[PDB]
């Protein structure tokens, strides 16, 4: 295989993917990295979105 | 912001044109660490 | 003119700008990372 | 003997324009100079409760807008006042206030600052003439006055330390962003058209 038909694969599987713990670690960061930049551009609106989404995906165990 | 400006100018006469070419530094923006391969693909490290 | 790239600065780990100031505790072991761990240093190669 | 320079005698037939006074000082040519402070303000205009109603302004900056309605809530004003026997007056809302002590205070409304007074030799008070370039003396400066709070409890003087404390609390210049892309993706696509470019100059120069 290339690695752009691993890449491809890993795109089709991660659409795949219903969880996996270090994925979803991974959202989770990319998240709090995206509500930061929100943050820092005086965002209102979107930052209250990304904290739905962070408090709906955490609440781990 | 120290040197806050970068200056060049040119009175050019080859109608006497006196031209200014300067350049500022505006804000600094920073980001989260990212990982670059080789291929081109990036993603949090 | 707009936002160039001018350098990447290496980021001190547990500080405000590391991957790891979030994530709680559960989330530092499935990086792998011991808890116990102070931050402080610098990864260069 | 340091043998006076000038003797020609010559002499200027200036007059000059001078104004009736509206009040004058008796026994003495004495004024006292005050700093004002940054939480005391002066408003000689008369007080026009209106317009000063309508330009209240509203700031996202806490530091800012408290400071400016300290300053404002402060301000020395003044305003005509219809007697009761339908005369008109000046009204003004400060005050001196001189204690048992001798010392002296300045009063705007409910609010009293100290004064420190430290005597000043060969200070003097004049009156610019800009058309014809010359200064004529009015009084005499005997004193330096500071304003200070009088005590701590004071609302001005809490006002102004939350203010100050809460200033040097706000300090973030770098604001984040998201990498998506390689950052260098940039430089390596422009020079790899640059040298496109300098290949098809090369060539066109060569037939030209």
């Amino acid at each position: 295989l290339s690695n752009d038909e691993v890449n491809s694969i890993v795109k089709m599987k991660q659409s795949l993917s219903s969880n996996t713990g270090f994925n979803t670690v991974l959202k989770k960061a990319q998240l709090q990295e995206e509500l930061e930049e929100a943050r820092d551009a005086h965002d209102h609106e979107r930052v209250a979105r990304i904290e739905a989404e962070l408090k709906s995906i955490g609440a781990e165990s | 912001w120290e040197e806050p400006r970068l200056i060049l100018d040119q009175p050019a006469q080859h109608d006497n044109i006196n031209k200014r070419y300067e350049i500022r530094f505006g804000k600094i923006y920073l980001s989260r660490p990212t990982m670059t391969e080789a291929d081109g693909t990036t993603h949090a490290m | 003119g707009n936002k160039v790239h001018i350098g990447k600065v290496p980021i001190m780990l547990r500080s405000k700008f590391c991957s790891l100031r979030t994530l709680d505790e559960v989330d530092l072991y499935k990086m792998k990372e011991c808890p116990y761990d102070m931050g402080g240093y610098f990864v260069i190669n | 003997h340091t043998k006076s320079v000038y003797d020609n005698g010559e002499t200027l037939d200036i007059s000059l324009p001078i104004h009736p006074k509206s009040h004058i000082p008796q026994g003495k040519q004495d004024r006292w100079v005050v700093k004002l402070p940054d939480f005391l303000d002066i408003n000689a205009e008369p007080f026009d409760p209106r317009p000063f109603e309508m330009n209240v302004k509203t700031h996202e900056d806490k530091n800012q807008e408290l400071l400016d309605k300290l300053i404002a809530v402060n301000t020395v004003r003044w305003r005509y006042a219809k007697s009761e026997t339908g005369g008109i007056f000046k009204e003004t809302n400060s005050q001196i206030i001189q204690w048992e002590d001798g010392t002296y205070s300045l009063r705007v409304g409910s609010e009293i600052f100290d004064m420190f007074t430290t005597n000043t030799d060969d200070n003097y008070l004049v009156s610019e003439h800009n058309e014809e370039g010359i200064l004529m003396t009015e009084s005499t400066l005997s004193k330096s006055v500071k304003l200070v709070p009088a005590s701590f409890q004071s609302t001005t003087h809490q006002k102004l330390a939350k203010a100050l404390s809460a200033k040097q609390k706000k300090e973030s210049y770098a604001r984040s962003v998201v990498t998506k892309e390689d950052p260098e993706e940039r430089q390596r696509r422009l020079e790899s058209q640059e040298n496109e470019r300098y290949r098809l100059e090369r060539r066109r120069k060569q037939a030209e």
